[PDB]
């Protein structure tokens, strides 16, 4: 409890901070590019979903089979993430 | 011209329709931007009894079955059980269709970007890229399947291979243990997707290797594991035949062994060019020998009697590994300029 | 800081056409709007109803 106090303190602001990032899609994965507007991507449900690359993430630091995190209301990408 | 006058108001209502149009047509691009996933489509023809009787069967991803007719703008490639298409939000309705093939991994085998008979194969692979212009007045009609065999020792593989860069085109890589698996009923699937990359893409290089393994006929009436590619070879020369796309991509077959061939591969759309390699020559080895290596640094003094006489029932491949070998002692000899005596020490070596 | 008590008042103009919209409440997000005149803080009424054109979007 003492060292959940300090941040229990600090847990005011999460609440405007939870406006953003709050959204998870799961990360589905890829496969593979036919063409730059539209890829096709995975989920481990093995339901395939297409989308359209967001502007926050460069076509250049996306590689062939790599997980990175999706929104699931937007659908598009908002970050990356090196895992 | 005054019952052509008429005319003008016409061009007006034509005009204002391109006029109107564009909000419609503007619509499209964001309507259609973003298919959320991707469904099955499977065909079948349904009846009313215009009132035409049309429909289709839809599979989605999350196993659910719908209902849906055929709809959407003008359709070419269509109507064909793919996958890949567009789709909205609870409509259902297919929009943008894309094939990708089925179970890719098959179709990314390989990215790839004497003389008297190496004549007539580059005249043979060059003119169906080229002549196509000249074959309206002339009517000559391109061979389609081309059988390259000979002995054991030719090295025509990297011969053809080293032709496909002369091809300029792309070249892909296929044998024949590649059509033998553990599941059943892959023949189909693997010519029609073949097919289809080969209606899909540019008119790329097709070669096979080790025709006469596979297509065995098995005399004796014992036992044997594969009679697969026996029946994927005749479904493939069905669709060689009675096919009128077949005037597409050519496939370039190669047999090892002369011991099993199947007389119903003669036809234009089959195997027609048959190349009997009798004893290869040496110095046309050395030759092509010389055309690899003139890229390294070497000491321009060669009698080339040595290494043509040395040279005695080798493939091709087996002469670039006596220009590697060659390449290898070279660099501990301390000598940055490869010798003459190099090479049939390396033949000496590896051979 | 002062806020009195509001109610709002329906029609059977912006029923009805809710009501159309309720057909047209398919699961493709729609946008509608209502219009009317405010007389004073405490009352708002509401005349004009109508639909808006689907999209991609939502």
């Amino acid at each position: 409890a003492p060292p959940a106090l300090w941040d229990l303190a600090a847990d005011k602001q999460t609440l405007q901070s939870e406006q953003p990032l709050q959204v998870a899609r799961c990360t589905k994965i890829i496969n593979a590019d036919s063409e730059d507007p539209k890829y096709i991507i995975n989920v481990k449900q093995f339901a395939k979903f297409v989308v359209d690359l967001s502007d926050q993430v460069a076509p250049t630091d996306i590689e062939e089979g790599m997980r990175v995190g999706v929104d699931r209301n937007k659908y598009q990408i908002h970050i990356p993430l090196p895992p | 011209k005054i019952m052509k006058s008429e005319v003008l108001r016409v061009t007006h209502e034509l005009q204002a329709m391109k006029d109107k149009i564009k909000e419609n047509s503007e619509k499209i691009k964001v309507n259609k931007t973003l298919p959320y996933l991707v469904s099955n489509v499977i065909e079948l023809l349904d009846v009313d009894p215009q009132r035409k009787g049309k429909c289709a069967v839809i599979k989605t991803s999350t196993r659910q079955t719908y209902f849906l007719p055929v709809i959407g703008l003008v359709d070419a490639e269509k109507l064909k059980p793919g996958d890949l298409v567009g789709v909205n939000k609870d409509s259902y309705l297919i929009l943008e269709t894309l094939p990708t093939e089925y179970d890719s991994r098959v179709k990314a085998m390989e990215v790839d970007e004497l003389d008297k008979q190496i004549q007539e194969l580059v005249e043979a692979i060059v003119l169906p890229m080229n002549h196509k212009e000249k074959f309206e007045n002339l009517g000559i009609q391109p061979p389609k399947g081309v059988l390259m065999y000979g002995p054991p020792g030719t090295g025509k593989t990297l011969l053809a291979r080293a032709c496909a860069a002369q091809t300029k085109a792309t070249f892909l890589k296929l044998a024949g243990p590649q059509l033998v698996q553990m599941f059943i009923g892959d023949g189909a699937k693997l010519v029609r997707d073949a097919f289809a990359l080969a209606k899909e893409k540019a008119p790329s290089i097709i070669f096979i290797d080790e025709l006469d393994a596979i297509g065995t006929k098995r005399f004796d009436s014992e036992k044997a594991g594969d009679r697969e590619v026996q029946r994927t070879m005749l479904e493939l020369l069905n669709q060689l035949d009675g096919f009128q796309p077949n005037t597409q991509v050519k496939v370039i077959a190669a047999t090892n062994r002369v011991d099993i061939l199947d007389p119903a591969l003669l036809r234009s759309g089959r195997l027609d060019r048959k190349i009997e390699f009798p004893m290869p020559n040496e110095e046309a080895r050395a030759r092509i020998m010389q055309i690899h290596s003139r890229k390294m640094n070497v000491s321009p003094d060669v009698n080339y009697e040595e290494l043509a006489r040395c040279t005695d029932d080798f493939n091709g491949a087996q002469c670039k590994a006596v220009c590697v070998e060659a390449g290898m002692i070279a660099l501990r000899r301390g000598a940055t300029e490869l010798t003459h005596e190099d090479y049939m020490e390396g033949i000496l070596e590896v051979q | 800081a002062v806020d009195t008590a509001e109610q709002v008042y329906i029609s059977s103009l912006a029923l009805l056409k809710m009501l159309k919209h309720g057909r047209a409440g398919v699961p493709m997000e729609v946008m509608g709007l209502m219009l009317g005149e405010f007389v004073d803080d405490y009352t708002v009424r509401v005349i004009d109803v109508f639909a808006m054109p689907q999209s991609g979007t939502g």
